[PDB]
């Protein structure tokens, strides 16, 4: 068992807190640096990604523990804003240190904090802009991938990614009342091209290619079959005539399938001109089947995840046919374009130009699992976090501007509704000093004097209020003197800041409520 | 401070590279943790062998992979520009400039360099496919490999690359030259002059049948195998071995190839009869076998259908340095889609590692390919010399903390015409200094005429300066130049950019 | 041959130093405080609530914390108190200066700031002050500020027992015409014997030794003093031969009548000065000795006799009674001799003392430490000899500042709410305008952690307060009271301070806390 007093578990726990806040501070910003993961295997990950260095790093210290595990359910509700959380929670536990060795009660500290976070859905619910969703409203998506990317991203990445993922959403969500799920866009990796590859890919993108020379690459304006049946080889001979019939025994049953797919295909854009015939089988197709399927003209694919076909099921929209012998002409489905891209050993099927299937796929390429792991994290962030722009029409102005503000509701306008209580005043003041850690840390990380930047900052929230409008007043971490989001295009979420101020302002009571550590099960 | 604990670390492979690139370089002795001795000068070899420790290491190895798998060659470039990229870094990080501005700065530079290098154009190989054409390319290639053995080597390769290059004519979306097109065979015993190259494949086991040669026609008809050779058996079970051959020559087959093992009578009988018998222990050789002698496996037994025969010129048994080997190729027509280079060599170190040298001469010639690839870049660190002129040059042009990350940043190419005299034993007091004079003059122009081709002098030709590369020829491929700067400055970028090491959990 | 730190740590070396000079002389503060017990290694104890000697004989170990002790001994020399205060504010503004330091602030920036602020103090301190009159009625106030400088340094039992002997004491040495006071004009001696409460005023002089024959009269109602440097025992002029024990004093005796005479001369001043006449007396003090048989006849007419004086009280028995040192008893003269009242010898076991009081016009008087023990008698001579110095701050300077903190109290609401909107300094020094002013913050919330009170309730209560004074429109002085647990008046309880010390403090507080905030490298020499 263990056991520490004296207020020692209060000192223990602001130890650790501020630890984890110096691990994940240089990790904020888009002048923030990466972190290394090892897996003492030879596997190494290069991330920015909260989600992926609080859930797979080393925690040593127990308390440490905590944090991150709250961290992480803010991850799977949200979807983003986890290095927001475990700077707010430090340091709200370190303004509290320095108010808790004055000689205030925990609790009184942790009363005011509850306090605060009432209030600060108050402003939330003032600083939120609404914007319309028009297919025009392009100005703004893009800004917001230009806000989320860049955060997870090179720079170099950001001209990239930037419309890939725009132009992914949009394929989901229709411009009325509609829906959205990301397993709507299929996230495929690859090698043998650059990072800067990375492209859109308008459909689905099928790994595995044909054995066959003479497969057609090109295949425009083409009906799609899949079959579910082997087209395979499905016996004593004296001589060569005999040996000859039985291995056409069982491929006559296979010859009289092809004959009816040779007639599918005779009769399905068989005198279409500009058009063709493809076919995908999960299971194998005879390498002179195969001659058969070149000789009319006809792409074919075989062995294959039905999985993959599943969604050609919704993307080619045909029925899946588990008889050749039932094989119909009207089971096919519609697709434009499909090119098969040749890589070191597998070649890839692009089933694109498709109906309306509405299900699109972005193509991660690059060299090494270290850029593949930054760009795969990269894209599943980046449509997520747009997502909730389509999700939520309540856009907040970003560059810490509603972290920023916040100091100027918190200091002046609480006092004159003397809503809280004298005592508890000193929590009001400590959630005040700590929302300037978010706006601070971004500075720090650029190089820009910490102090300076939040002067210049302050200025204009003056000049504005001086003169009776509407001014939204950020940090920009280029030049170093103030911006404003509205105009440069850096927006936030509402969900996020709403799930970040009132799980950090939890977190942060439930560690500063921390009196006996007592060592149990043991 | 991880990043200065990451600088000692590449110090290490630094020292590993400076002494390494250069016609002149340092081999190195590699001892395999399986019993065998590697003398090279190839850094990827090398990193292939070390071991990899500090994580920071990971990121500078795995990019020499991007440049070894995708390019034949930039082994050193990479790790070379790398090395001294994060050494001015030091410089940088002391001065007090952060981690993200010095990224910054190094991406800035990326468009420079890039930019710059496509106005450095000297020449263009106009893809003639001409002997003369590819020695331009093969020497400087075979270069930094073995000194003073180009002769040897450049005769070899530019006639082993006309094999396998065929007349083509029109063609820039009709891709060739595989790599798997060229083998290079070891035969202990020997030296450069006894080295040959012959228009086909060359078995390194000895001749197993008992016949020496075909008839004399052109176009022997050949048949591959699949299935095992023996008295005939029923499609099922079973619980004529000559034969075979009795239907194979009906077409014309001199020769007889058995993917598979062969019966009890045709083991004399097709031998008894001339006919060559051959049986294959890489399957994938089976494959070039249906690309040297155009030979079609036949999938089923003593069955040879006419579609599954092919047409070889020649076949036969051919004795290389006193051990046998037996040679099935292609003689001025069906035109052997392989070419094997015969290297006889008594110590079996050098004799590997000319085989690891005419490797990378062949994988340079798959970067001779259409792709844009016929761009020529003066050598010798004229290139080099000329990239730090221009980048202090756009240095003056940016405003900014980027001009001191700029400064630096030309600083790094100095690594490259540095290490070509610490190889080569000219004085870097001297070689360098005249270096920069030689390229940085005044021009009565804007074209600078004769200043461009001013190189580094790694020749015993005893003078004060530098030479012309136009002497020797000496060129460098514009699109390894172009890819190395883009692996080296994301590679760079990458280990100043890592501010913290966490292990996983265990 | 060289050691530092090329990292800013020498700064977490030197505050940490000053957190422990916080930590070990901050709990001395206030009625409430604690005190200190310093053991000399010898047996003896120090047991005192005093700065000046808890700077001045403490064994410091931490190299920092010998600057912030000598520093702060400075303060004493010159305002003559303060010295707690001086250590106190110096930790404060290094612990907020810290908080500052971690955010990336040049040290030049903080300290700037503590500058700035110390111009801004200097004008709160001017309209913060009470300008007393001069009038000797002001017994009321003058009783006041003992209590202020008292209450601190004794149990508040002896508290009523030296206020009216220092303020009666001060009342007696300054002098009126707007002439100054003269602290070493007021004695002050230690007695054995008895407890620290029989500690008592003497309008004069007590003398060691005091009288050592049977007949030495108790008292002389109305006395006349002589100061007589005459050897008056065995001496002989710059053959004796006795035979037997009747000659021997027959030729000692005629020796020593060259004294008698003088005996007689002596006596002959007695009949010349009331040698039979009532309500007048005649007291000897004699810088040489007095012959035994000198103090019979001494005793014969009814005189006082001392003998054996020290020369420095001597040259005082000259001032006290105004008389005259007399070398020459031939020369002795009726007017010589000095007037005074009661003069009794207050019999001590140990050594009877002699009380000369009432005197002429000596404008000086003697306070006897009365205690039995070594580390009673101790803290109250530092009590008596702090106190007399604080009466002589309020009579030398006629301005007094409200006590109770209401300096450093008030201070803070000017130096937060002002300063910006003044634009008196800077938008990035604004880091030493509120370093400053929460430092401030360290001498009423120290007063209030040592009572027991809630540090951030009584803060909170005192501002309430000062918040009525704004729309009241009216003079409030808040202070902090250490009784009840609320807010108090210092004008209507009494507790006062002083200009001077609280300029002298803010000023050097100031110079101290620069001095260690500006430190880069700690060097060593001579290694």
């Amino acid at each position: 068992a263990e056991s520490l007093r004296r207020d020692a578990a209060l000192k223990v726990n602001v130890t650790s807190a501020e630890g984890l806040q110096s691990v994940l501070e240089t990790n904020l910003g888009p002048k923030g640096t990466l972190k290394m993961l090892v897996d003492g295997a030879g596997n190494i990950k290069l991330t920015k990604d909260g989600k992926v260095l609080l859930t797979e790093m080393q925690i040593q210290s127990p308390t440490a523990v905590l944090i991150a595990r709250a961290a992480a359910a803010q991850d799977e509700i949200t979807g983003d804003g986890t290095t927001t959380v475990v700077c707010l929670v430090g340091e709200l536990l370190r303004q509290a240190h320095r108010f808790i060795q004055e000689g205030v009660h925990p609790r009184i500290i942790t009363d005011g904090f509850e306090i605060a976070r009432k209030e600060s859905m108050k402003f939330l619910d003032e600083f939120k802009i609404s914007k319309t969703n028009l297919s025009n409203d392009r100005e703004f998506l893009l800004q917001v991938a230009r806000s989320s990317l860049l955060t997870k991203v090179d720079a170099d990445l950001t001209e990239v990614l930037t419309p890939i993922v725009t132009d992914a959403v949009l394929s989901v969500y229709d411009a009325q009342a509609d829906n959205l799920d990301l397993h709507m866009v299929e996230i495929m990796q690859m090698q043998h091209l650059s990072p800067k590859d990375t492209t859109f890919i308008k459909g689905l993108v099928l790994d595995h290619g044909g054995r066959h020379p003479d497969m057609p690459t090109r295949v425009k304006n083409a009906y799609v079959l899949i079959l579910n049946v082997s087209l395979e080889y499905e016996f004593f001979y004296s001589s060569a005539d005999q040996r000859d019939k039985l291995a056409a025994s069982e491929r006559k049953f296979v010859d009289a399938k092809l004959k009816k797919i040779i007639d599918l295909k005779n009769e399905v854009c068989g005198m279409d001109p500009d058009k063709g015939f493809v076919i995908i089988n999960q299971k194998g197709i005879d390498p002179m089947s195969l001659d058969v399927f070149a000789k009319h003209n006809i792409l074919a694919l075989r062995r294959a995840k039905r999985r993959n076909m599943e969604r050609l099921q919704l993307v080619t929209g045909g029925e899946a046919q588990n008889s050749v012998e039932d094989l119909s002409p009207q089971i096919l489905g519609f697709s434009g374009l499909v090119y098969q891209e040749t890589i070191g050993e597998e070649k890839f099927t692009y089933v694109t130009e498709n109906t309306d299937p509405k299900s699109c796929t972005i193509l991660i390429k690059g060299s090494t699992h270290y850029a593949l792991a930054q760009t795969k994290d990269a894209v599943r962030d980046g449509l997520r976090a747009v997502a909730n722009v389509l999700k939520d029409k309540n856009i907040i102005p970003g560059a810490g501007a509603f972290y920023i503000a916040l100091s100027r509701y918190l200091r002046s306008a609480n006092m004159n509704k003397l809503g809280a209580k004298g005592k508890t005043k000193t929590g009001i003041e400590a959630f005040a000093e700590a929302l300037l850690v978010i706006p601070k840390t971004l500075v720090k990380n650029s190089g820009f004097d910490p102090l300076d930047v939040l002067a210049m900052v302050e200025d204009e929230l003056d000049d504005a209020q001086d003169s009776d409008e509407t001014r939204y007043v950020g940090v920009d971490l280029n030049i170093g003197d103030s911006c404003d989001p509205t105009i440069e295009g850096i927006w936030d979420s509402y969900r996020v800041l709403r799930n970040a101020i009132t799980g950090a302002t939890g977190i942060a009571s439930n560690l500063l409520l921390c009196d006996e550590l007592l060592r149990a099960g043991r | 401070g991880q990043i200065i604990k990451s600088i000692a670390a590449i110090r290490e492979l630094h020292q590993m590279c400076l002494t390494s690139m250069g016609p002149c370089g340092r081999n190195k002795i590699i001892v395999n943790h399986l019993g065998k001795i590697i003398i090279t000068n190839d850094a990827a070899t090398m990193l292939r062998e070390l071991d990899i420790v500090h994580p920071a290491v990971k990121v500078l190895v795995m990019a020499t992979e991007q440049q070894k798998i995708d390019m034949g060659d930039g082994t050193n470039l990479v790790m070379i520009l790398a090395g001294e990229l994060l050494n001015v870094s030091e410089k940088l990080i002391s001065m007090g400039l952060s981690a993200v501005e010095i990224i910054q700065g190094y991406n800035m530079a990326r468009k420079f360099t890039l930019k710059e290098l496509d106005e450095m154009v000297v020449g263009e190989i106009t893809d003639k496919n001409d002997k003369n054409e590819l020695l331009k390319m093969i020497k400087p290639v075979i270069s930094s490999k073995k000194y003073g053995s180009e002769d040897i080597l450049s005769e070899l390769v530019s006639e082993a690359v006309s094999h396998v290059l065929p007349v083509a004519q029109q063609a820039g979306e009709i891709p060739y030259f595989n790599v798997d097109s060229i083998r290079v065979v070891k035969i202990m015993g020997g030296s450069l002059s006894n080295s040959t190259v012959i228009k086909g494949m060359v078995f390194n086991r000895e001749p197993e049948g008992h016949v020496k040669s075909l008839s004399e026609d052109k176009k022997h008809k050949v048949a591959v195998f699949t299935c095992p050779l023996d008295i005939a058996n029923t499609e099922t079970k079973g619980t004529q071995i000559d034969a075979m051959m009795k239907e194979i020559a009906d077409m014309g087959v001199e020769c007889i190839v058995a993917g598979a093992g062969v019966g009890e009578l045709a083991l004399h009988y097709l031998n008894r009869y001339g006919i060559l018998v051959l049986k294959v222990p890489s399957k994938f050789e089976l494959r070039r076998l249906c690309r040297v002698c155009g030979a079609t496996p036949l999938p089923r037994l003593g069955a040879p259908t006419p579609e599954e025969l092919g047409l070889v010129e020649t076949v036969k048994t051919m004795e290389i340095g006193g051990d046998r080997v037996t040679v099935f190729k292609q003689e001025q027509g069906e035109i052997s889609r392989t070419s094997t280079i015969i290297l006889r060599g008594a110590t079996q170190n050098n004799l590997d590692d000319i085989e690891r040298a005419i490797d990378d001469g062949v994988a340079a010639v798959k970067g001779l390919m259409k792709p844009s690839g016929g761009k020529l870049l003066p050598g010798a660190g004229a290139t080099e010399i000329e990239l730090i002129s221009r980048i202090t040059k756009y240095g003056e042009r940016t405003p900014g903390l980027l001009q001191l990350a700029i400064k630096q940043f030309a600083v790094a190419f100095e690594v490259v015409p540095r290490t070509l005299a610490e190889t080569a034993g000219l004085d870097v007091n001297e070689v360098l200094p005249n270096l920069y004079a030689a390229h940085n003059v005044t021009e009565p122009g804007a074209v600078k005429t004769d200043h461009l081709y001013k190189g580094v002098d790694i020749d015993g030709e005893s003078d004060e300066g530098v030479k012309d590369i136009r002497e020797e020829n000496i060129y460098d491929m514009l699109a390894t130049k172009k890819f190395a700067i883009n692996v080296a400055t994301e590679a760079a970028t990458t280990v100043l950019s890592i501010d913290q090491i966490i292990m996983a959990k265990k």
